[PDB]
RNA sequence: AGUGAGGGCGCGAGCGAUAACGUCCGCGUCCGAGCGCGGGAACAACCGAGACCGCCAGCUAAGGCCCCCAAGUCUGGGCUAAGUGGUAAAGGAUGUGGCGCCGCGAAGACAGCCAGGAGGUUGGCUUAGAAGCAGCCAUCCUUUAAAGAGUGCGUAAUAGC
RNA sequence: CUCGAUGUCGGCUCGUCGCAUCCUGGGGCUGAAGAAGGUCCCAAGGGUUGGGCUGUUCGCCCAUUAAAGCGGCACGCGAG
RNA sequence: UAACCGCUGAAAGCAUCUAAGCGGGAAGCCCGCCCCAAGAUGAGGCCUCCCACGGCGUCAAGCCGGUAAGGACCCGGGAA
């Protein structure tokens, strides 16, 4: 009825391998988990996971390898590019080639390195961000860097994802 | 925040988080971390 | 060379070039009023008027009697055992006073008054 | 990064503009005596000999052992692991190079027999409201049921000096290439006048 | 002729704090004084059981059968999965599984979605502001996405979600 | 159990484990600006001074100190 | 890895660090640091070297020389 629905377009390399879902798109070749008894099918334009039961660990099960796998495919599609932006008087950002400029540390050696999928775009650098490809990776490589100096609540100087509406709180007494 | 116990959520739609045996309510609001395992 | 309580010279602003020291003043755990150094005491010997008392201050490490070994491996040992009295800061008691020169001190720098201030002869 | 040597004696010498105190290190140069080729002894490594004392003294086996790659006529020998031969005999005629640090160590002079009193630290006990023991002696050794009887392994009198021993860091201070010695400031390990070795190891982030 | 003082367990009253391998009395068993065997790890009194002496005999208690060690790593149907097994209460909880029950307007559901979030809604005080999103209650009307006497981020009302 | 025998205090000397950790760090929280406090969960690693008076350990007081913890072992220690 | 922070994600067709799978992280845990150590009968591993030593009832795992192959003994010396 409702947990296991999704085409896989592009005629995208769509194919289960040695107990491994193997997802092959603009490159990523992407592994999407295989639970034994989750299942699943690539015909026509229609991809399905089944059910070999509805109880508690299947069904979360089905959440999963459909989202999960669903990923693997609408990745393989683009190339999985996650939207970040760096805001704060205090801090400075560029390429620089393959690391993390940034500065706002008052002593800004930031020399990073992209891990993979991970491009760097500086185009601001108030707007400035990174591109990946495995969703799961990705928006964790940004978190590292958003983590690395980003909170502020009481007066901003960070790394914000979209960049939330950054609650905050006064300072002295006024 | 935490306690060896109490948890009745708080924040008004304070959450009641299941994570590792642990009785853990996750909110909005610094003023609820309820740790309780 | 050092000692804990102490029956130490002086020759500030001294109620008497004597006072005695209960400690070290470094790090917690004295055993040394030593060469060059800085700690606490109250006074021993009297004093004709003078606005010393027989108080309590700290201050600064003088002479010693059992090695005053330094870096330039310069030697030296004089029959006296005294140091200068400080006020707060450390900012040296009196206007004067009877002793002079020699690295150690100046060494420790903290008190280049007292550097150029016990020079000649005594 | 090692040297091999008979530890001569601890002297005192001047530095830039300060004198401070050295040891003199004084190693002839060991060779390859035997080699652990690693599929030999997968520990790979040297071990090697310095000096030579007497010939007419000498067990077939050594004259043989020796004979392998053969190499000369002496006794002092050992080994470490880890360490290239880039060579197939070594002096320290540069094989040492001062003004670098040095890790070392050797034989640990033989002291006595002393307990609480030596062995450990605190001079024994006290002297005087008592004397049956006068100053110093033994300390307590455990008790009643608590374990029920007497401990297993704190400090205990007696021999503490027939053994050996090494010092973390110190320094190469200075190279004499001819007489093959070194000048390094150091705590002489044990003895002088006898056996000593030196390693190299340090990736100390200050 | 011997004990003329004894303890334990279960139930029933004392007492004690409804504490103690406490001490008081009673019904029973007990254990000594047989209570030497099984046993529960090993443990005087907790379930089994009375040993006159044999058996390189077989049926059984209790309680056991992967192994250490005799005995199915039986079959059958479940429910937990924390290691509970492998001591604990008060009490806490979108634990796990189970009821015996509630919402299904396929006049096609809920979390996810889209857009509008309607005009009198405009003091009552306070109006510096209520003109739902400042305090003492208001509980009506038209009007359609069906209607918020406006549950909520708020300041100067207000304006926006 | 112990009265055919179990040395009770205070201290000494050598201590050994323990965490409801004092200093240490790791932390979320603040009525958290900074700094600094204070509010809990994690973690014993090392560390966890001198004197004064008092036979008193506790204690009060002098001077510091990063700090100068509570306590288990017949309130460890007489075959020391 | 502790608390504590996150990524990807369902079962709770919006949400969640959370069984699934991934990461952050403590002066603490294994290592790295030195010091013991196959009497770890589960080593000995490598090197050199005397010979497979010589006589005795086969089962010769007993005797004697065998080798100074080597070492012990006594002597003489040692911060051991």
């Amino acid at each position: 009825i409702g947990r296991l629905p999704i085409p896989v377009p592009k005629g995208v390399s769509v194919e289960v391998a040695p107990g491994r879902v193997k997802v092959k798109g603009p490159k990523g070749e992407l592994e999407v988990p295989v639970s034994p008894e989750m299942r699943v099918v690539v015909e026509e334009g229609v991809v399905r996971v089944e059910r070999p039961s509805d109880e508690r660990r299947h069904k979360s099960l089905h959440g999963l390898t459909r989202t999960l796998i669903a990923n693997a495919v609408k990745g393989v599609s683009e190339g999985y590019s996650k939207e970040l932006l760096i805001k704060g008087i205090g801090y400075r950002a560029r390429l620089v080639g393959r690391a993390l400029e940034l500065t706002v540390g008052f002593s800004h050696p930031v020399v990073v390195e992209p891990p993979e999928g991970i491009t760097f775009e500086v185009p601001e650098p108030t707007r400035v961000r990174v591109s990946g490809i495995d969703k799961q990776k990705v928006g964790q490589v940004a978190a590292n860097i958003r983590a690395i100096r980003k909170p502020s609540a009481y007066h901003e100087k960070g790394i914000y994802y979209a960049g939330e509406p950054v609650r905050l709180k006064p300072g002295k007494a006024g | 925040m935490k306690v060896r116990a109490s948890v009745k959520r708080i924040c008004d739609k304070c959450k009641v988080i299941r994570r590792h045996g642990r009785v853990y309510v996750i909110c909005e609001n610094p003023k609820h971390k309820q740790r309780q395992g | 060379m050092i000692q804990p309580q102490t029956y130490l010279e002086v020759a500030d602003n001294t109620g008497a070039r004597k006072i005695m020291c209960i400690r070290v003043l470094k790090g917690s755990n004295a055993k040394y009023a030593t060469v060059g150094d800085v700690i606490v005491a109250s006074v021993k010997e009297a004093i004709p008027r003078g606005a010393v008392k027989e108080g309590d201050v700290v201050k600064a490490v003088v002479v010693r009697t059992k090695k005053e070994v330094k870096r330039p491996d310069g030697s030296a040992i004089r029959f006296d055992d005294n140091a200068a009295v400080i006020i707060n800061n450390q900012l040296e008691p009196r206007g004067t006073r009877v002793f002079g020169p020699v690295a150690r001190e100046l060494r420790e720098k903290g008190f280049m008054k007292i550097v150029s201030l016990a020079p000649e002869v005594l | 990064m090692k040297g091999i040597l008979g530890v001569k004696v601890g002297m005192t010498r001047i530095f830039r503009d300060d004198r401070a105190v050295p040891v003199t290190v004084i190693l002839a140069g060991p060779c390859p005596v035997v080699q652990r080729r690693t599929p030999e002894k997968d520990g790979y490594t040297a071990v090697q000999l310095g000096f030579l004392p007497q010939n007419p003294k000498r067990v077939n086996r050594p004259l043989k052992g020796h004979f392998a790659k053969a190499g000369v006529e002496p006794v002092r020998i050992l080994r470490e692991i880890r360490d290239f031969n880039p060579e197939g005999d070594t002096v320290t005629v540069e094989i040492f190079k001062p003004g670098e640090r040095v890790d070392v160590t050797g034989t640990s002079k033989g002291r006595g027999f002393a307990g609480v009193m030596k062995r450990w630290n605190f001079a024994g006990g006290p002297d005087s409201h008592g004397a049956h023991k006068i100053h110093r002696h033994p300390g307590s050794i455990g008790n009643r049921k608590t374990p029920g009887r007497v401990y297993k392994g704190k400090k205990m009198a007696g021999h503490y000096g027939a053994e050996r021993v090494t010092v973390m860091n110190l320094e190469v201070v200075d190279v004499i290439p001819e007489e093959n010695l070194l000048l390094v400031k150091g705590a002489v390990p044990g003895p002088n006048g006898g056996l000593v070795i030196v390693r190299e190891t340090k990736k100390a982030a200050k």
